[PDB]
């Protein structure tokens, strides 16, 4: 998915916020890896994306 | 006389007393009532404590 650069802290368990309520929440006991990279080059539009 | 008895009586209900007592006791939570942290606190935040 795609986020903000401040809603990434929200992405990881034991997290709270609009994001981790309401869009994507991560079990306590969660297992894995999450990795987070900029995308301005691709998902940002002059006119608005 | 009476006292080897009544000692042990004592004995017991004072530990009683003292695990009851403990109930009270923050341990260093916040508060010494699960009810309140759980109602001023996140579950990611209460859980903590």
């Amino acid at each position: 998915f795609v986020i903000r650069g401040d809603e990434v802290r929200q992405i990881a368990p034991g997290q709270t916020g609009n994001i981790a309520d309401y869009n994507y929440k991560l079990p306590d006991d969660f297992t894995g890896c999450v990795i987070a990279w900029n995308s301005n080059n691709l998902d940002s539009k002059v006119g608005g994306n | 006389a009476l006292g080897k008895l009544q000692d042990v009586v004592n004995q017991n209900a004072q530990a009683l007393n003292t695990l009851v007592k403990q109930l009270s006791s923050n341990f260093g939570a916040i508060s010494s009532v699960l009810n309140d942290i759980l109602s001023r606190l996140d579950p990611p935040e209460a859980e903590v404590q």
